């Protein structure tokens, strides 16, 4: 979604330091709000104390300031939030992988649903949109960005996703539930009268497409499944209160003490705390990690493409079915034919790629 | 670098001849060589790439063998045209080294 | 069709510096690696270089390190060369070739 | 559960913050009692001190806090607890996945049993209701929202997830063990007589479906080792050793002493302990992370909704293999038919979201 | 890619010191640049304040020493290098085995496609390309060390790995995504032609094919995944910072400050932090572990070998279903025909590796 | 390998405490050289220091001690090692589940491979045998005990895992990668063969057959992929580069100083630093768990009995497909034949194990 891959490819010298100097999906966007209230927090408390407190509040204030120094440790903030993270990262993949693709449906449906006349061409048409179906249909109840799009059960008929008949046909079916089933069941319906109607050979032919289509319905209830279960709430609230704990802590403690006062650890005031700065960035920024993959279907910078894969697998989906049903090339003999032992060419930059083979740990490299 | 020696510098024949251009790898290079023909003046013209394909345009009459160290042009049933300049190019790594070169005249 | 168009001949005095062009058409620009090469009567062809149309990466012969130059222009589907500190030597037929495994097409130098 | 998904879609100003005004399922509800008792201990402790204890006695308290406080250490129990939280969260999610979903027999029992009459339609409503009951009868065994609602097997029947022709074979079958199984084998035989009768064509259509029913056994299997199986007693006792040992060393190691006798670390007095009390929710509310979801078949707010999940499989179970058996909409041709590259819309509002095809990091993006 | 795995297979003396000797791939090839940059920041800052600064700047400059090195602290930098570079490396193998080989569809092609004709040997041929076909197009998207070998779709014909008729028919299908799915669709018709032409006895023998088809297409999908869903920014960015502020603080703190001046801390003036170059190379060379395999797939000395799988799989693949088709060597007695108990021999070297057999823990050793 | 499982079988007094009195696989037989050469070093400079230095020098080496000992700290080096170790152990245990075992397809071709006369005994054994030697050549190339025990294709044709004219076969063969693929490619073309000479009933039974080869192949590309693709060397560099740095440091900082000068921690002299040699045994034996496993295939004593596997499938392989081919016992009632609720004895000690059945959390137990 904000794919820099293609930068970091190799480990050169500016390999991480040139994506510093990224906006988009970047920490600076993500943090923006939240460090200029902390920057004001900071120089607002600091110019009380420097401006307005008196000598003996003075005292105070820097007894309260070692006080709240002592308690921003991060060790027990690094603890709690490298789970968390860890545990958002770890759902953050697992729903993208729960992102259902056709292309394994698509293979099947295209060769193994015969007739090259309208019914047939028909016929293997509306099977992957009833595929297509069941996927938007649960994309939408999980992604924003999708919704947004699909608002209403009208807008998906509209964009030509539904026929109007299924549209009736779905609203004949009396159910409370989330009906993104619906189609799945069509399908497998429509998959057996095909077979019935001699369009499928075997039932081995006909069980191996219907078993990939309930692998694409696993996949969609492992979406519903990570948009109804939350990671609990609780957890949520306890890590952001250890995050805010510190930089509640840093607000006072991190204050640039009276240097003449001499306080071990406070002989220096610079007036502005860098490193307690790049500590918020870093702290706040790490939140931010989770706070943006923790619903990887909404509409940041890092949220998955939705949109974008209905668009893709709608076209490519009907071409195969459609166009490419038994549609070949011209079979030929191919550039190898009579080499058995191949040696395609490299580029002149590529060619310190070409390698001997590697045999094993265990022989001789002679 | 790899060199290429390229052998004779110059060949003398007339039409309906068939003459033969060698190259020779310093190290071997796989079928990783191409032919190319240029005449006085002219910008070169691919005429066998990969060792043995012959390009695009190319003529039946010409061919191209060997692997490793060991190349061949063979020009057979020459014609008008096939006079003028011949060299070779090895494609494996960089940089590409060209052949001496071979001035096919009548 | 591919046709690699460079630039007019060139006449500089010893120690300048000129920058020749070679403009392709007929083929997807940055898919194709631009090889330069050097033609000196009675010398072998010199290979000077090449240059990545995408990235920009360019690969010089050690030969050639502190005299030549490589970039392009993938707005303008053209790539140019540079040659400094110009002496009688430098003097030659320079042409640009697109590479595909092998260089099948050249400019007309 | 406690779904709040569509509040943490985006990374915006407050995406956690918000979370922290919340009740349902929150930190505050679980650590209300702890909390109260926390803070009562320490501030009856402070009052000793305060206005009972001796100025020779407040010495030895002073002395003994000291003592206290050099073991309030956090680092080992994060290290203990961090662990323990992330093997809980681990099983509750192996146990949501192992809830069993009718869809998968659904699809294949809707299609693959023959026959639009009365002995169609009663063998493939048997078919599924054999299913939801084997996990009906599970889910009462090791959910106590389920168990409270079915804690008799009369009560199973009465509620129509069982005949009482059923229940007395049921009764028939002498067993001393959990007999969830049942259900589960019954299925196979019904699927096998069914096929006898010329119900269900192939052998392959059969297996099919007798793995999609084995399948929905595991996953039985799995919920049942999971309540048999619990995390081992000894390392449930040690976290709560070392979280109580820590907030047990704060009770007195925290407590505010003499400023006057200007001890290293304790030079102001603020009465209320509040970073001792932001640690406390932290730990304790990181605790009852584990506490809530060591087993999420129970009645917490962020427990799993088991009940729901019967209802809903029980109504759209039978609706697909009847009233949607071999019953599809009209045929159309699709709203693309004789588009080969369909562009659907974009609301005013996800334009935004049509993008270029990615093609792949190392294609140049021209 | 850079194999070591053969110095490595005992635990002797030197297993691992050895490693330090050695520069392909190694921690001092990566890190070069850096280290200079950061050798030479040191120095200067260490002769300005040798040599420039006067008594009084020193004086503040030994306070920003001070102050800088006490917040040059590793344990928030190990927390967050650790878990970035474990996701890392996590990613790394699963894109390695997400590598598709031929040898599982080229095992059924090469026995189950029948025909030493002519036709037969050009079906199973073509057979293997379009996988092979399939492979390649998704690796000169993700890979800059095979795309810079097949920068343009006439390098994949010109290198024998796509037939010229096979370029017009893929141009043919218009498509704006990319087609690297295409040859998989052939496959399945092509196999689905071959066994309408009797090629293909039966349709288990078919689907079984087309089964190992679609497999090879989720590995090109995972692949594409990995590439298109690169780990998200904000998380790249913040361990960049993370790392880069310690060493923006040992730059400074880390400076032999004064001795006559006797900072505690600072009794000693060495001129050369040794210590604090080795912690350069620890944490740089740990984030230099995330650098390099954040893309398995550029041409790093240790990222993946995926020229030399490509040529390798080539060679195998035709030589398996063309050379070996229904080609069985002649059928011998084995050596052990009349001995149920084989005992096969053992060299002198290897004969301490003849062990009696494990029963159980529970049985008792005599 | 070395298996220690019985002996922890209980959690008495000594489980773990007599582990530390065996020297096979032993932290002692790995560290002996290390802590030899650490132990010379460390009383090496102690006499240095106590008999050598002036009082001048020793001032400078108390000086140079505190700097080294400031900078031995554990806490980052745990950091690193713990990932290190642990990538190590799970790829360990990969590499373990990765060995081919017959069983699943000796199960199958002892069953599904027809004749009861010499060709159907020696078909079943020829084609165990192609299982077998897929396994054989993948062994000897990533096990250095397997190669030692067949460093050539020779040791293998006269150890009996191979015929000459296989051997033959192989060699004729052109392929400059590895052959141990050949085998399993021989396998399904013999297996098909079988089918078409009416051994092999169904092409159900014979892509069953076919199946669990792939699988077997699969098996043998794991190992293969381990073997090739080393952990980066980088990473590897990193953490013994961490370990180095901390022992460096102890060598000097954990010298016992002068007890007369009163440096704040030395107060002691005890001449053996007890603790430190303590802190070696336990990082330079956590880093000797990693360089151990880092190869489970070489001759550590904790490596992988290879050898024993290769002897033991041998014999259970043949044993299994010839003298067992339809080869049962007599068919008798079994003792419980009319028991429906069998209640099996138990032996005098194990009676306290005969447990009521667990029904379920939610019942209650009475
Ligand atoms: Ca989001
Ligand atoms: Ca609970
Ligand atoms: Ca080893
Ligand atoms: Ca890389
Ligand atoms: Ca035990
Ligand atoms: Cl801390
Ligand atoms: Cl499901
Ligand atoms: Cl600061
Ligand atoms: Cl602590
Ligand atoms: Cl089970
Ligand atoms: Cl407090
Ligand atoms: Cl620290
Ligand atoms: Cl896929
Ligand atoms: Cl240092
Ligand atoms: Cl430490
Ligand atoms: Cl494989
Ligand atoms: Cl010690
Ligand atoms: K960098
Ligand atoms: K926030
Ligand atoms: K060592
Ligand atoms: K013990």
């Amino acid at each position: 979604t904000v794919t820099y891959t293609n930068r970091v490819a190799d480990a050169r010298l500016g390999t991480f330091s040139q994506l510093l100097l990224q906006w988009k999906g970047s920490i600076y966007k993500l943090l923006y709000s939240e460090f200029l209230i902390f920057i004001s927090l900071y120089f607002a408390i600091s110019l009380v104390y420097r401006l307005i407190l008196s000598e003996s509040q003075r005292l105070m204030f820097e007894k309260l300031a070692l006080y709240c120094n002592s308690y921003a440790e991060l060790a027990p903030v690094s603890a709690v939030l490298g789970a968390y993270v860890s545990l958002v990262v770890s759902r953050w993949w697992a729903q993208y992988e729960s992102i259902p693709w056709p292309d394994r449906i698509m293979n099947l449906v295209s060769c193994n649903v015969d007739g090259e006349d309208e019914y047939g061409r028909l016929l293997r048409r509306t099977l992957m949109r009833y595929s297509n179906l069941c996927s938007v249909l649960i994309l939408r109840s999980v992604s924003t960005a999708v919704y947004k799009r699909f608002p209403s059960m009208e807008h998906v008929v509209r964009a030509g996703l539904m026929t109007p008949e299924e549209h009736k046909k779905f609203e004949s079916l009396n159910s409370p539930h989330n009906k993104f089933w619906i189609p799945c069941v069509w399908f497998s319906n429509l998959a057996v009268k095909a077979r019935n109607e001699g369009r499928i050979r075997d039932s081995v032919l006909l069980q191996g497409i219907l078993n990939e289509l309930n692998t694409l319905r696993s996949q969609c209830g492992r979406l519903y499944g990570y948009d109804w279960i939350s990671i609990p709430l609780v957890y949520t609230q306890v890590v952001t209160v250890a995050v805010y704990s510190f930089f509640l802590a840093c607000l006072i403690g991190r204050q640039f003490l009276d240097p003449e006062k001499a306080y071990p650890g406070h002989e220096l005031d610079l007036f502005v705390p860098v490193f307690t700065f790049l500590q918020f960035f870093f702290y706040a920024g790490w939140l931010k990690v989770a706070e943006q993959l923790i619903n990887p279907f909404g509409e940041d910078d890092d949220d998955f493409e939705t949109n974008w894969l209905i668009d893709r697998n709608l076209q490519v989906s009907l071409m195969a079915v459609d166009e490419m049903h038994q549609d070949l090339p011209i079979l030929e003999k191919d550039l190898y034919w009579n080499e058995p032992d191949p040696q395609p060419p490299y580029t002149a930059a590529t060619a310190e790629y070409k390698r001997p083979s590697f045999l094993g740990s265990t022989f001789d490299i002679s | 670098d790899i060199q290429m020696t390229q052998s004779p510098a110059s060949l003398s024949a007339s039409v309906g001849e068939t003459v033969t251009i060698t190259c020779r790898a310093s190290e071997n290079i796989y079928s990783y060589l191409t032919w190319y023909q240029q005449k006085q003046g002219k910008s070169p013209q691919l005429l066998v790439y990969n060792a043995k394909t012959l390009t695009e345009g190319v003529p039946s009459r010409f061919s191209g063998s060997g692997s490793g160290t060991q190349f061949s042009l063979k020009i057979n049933s020459l014609q008008p045209e096939d006079f003028g300049g011949y060299f070779c190019q090895h494609h494996y790594g960089t940089p590409p080294t060209f052949g001496g070169g071979t001035k096919l005249e009548v | 069709q591919v046709q690699l168009q460079q630039s007019g001949p060139e006449l500089v005095r010893p120690g300048a510096s000129v920058k020749m062009s070679c403009k392709a058409s007929g083929y997807t620009f940055t898919n194709y690696w631009m090889h330069w090469v050097k033609q000196r009567p009675g010398q072998a062809l010199e290979w000077i270089g090449m240059i990545d149309p995408s990235k920009s990466e360019t690969t010089l012969n050690q030969k050639f390190r502190g005299k030549a130059t490589l970039n392009v222009d993938k707005s303008s589907n053209t790539a140019y060369m540079q040659l400094s500190s110009l002496t009688s030597e430098d003097s030659a037929v320079y042409y640009c070739a697109r590479e595909v495994y092998y260089f099948d097409y050249w400019g007309q130098g």
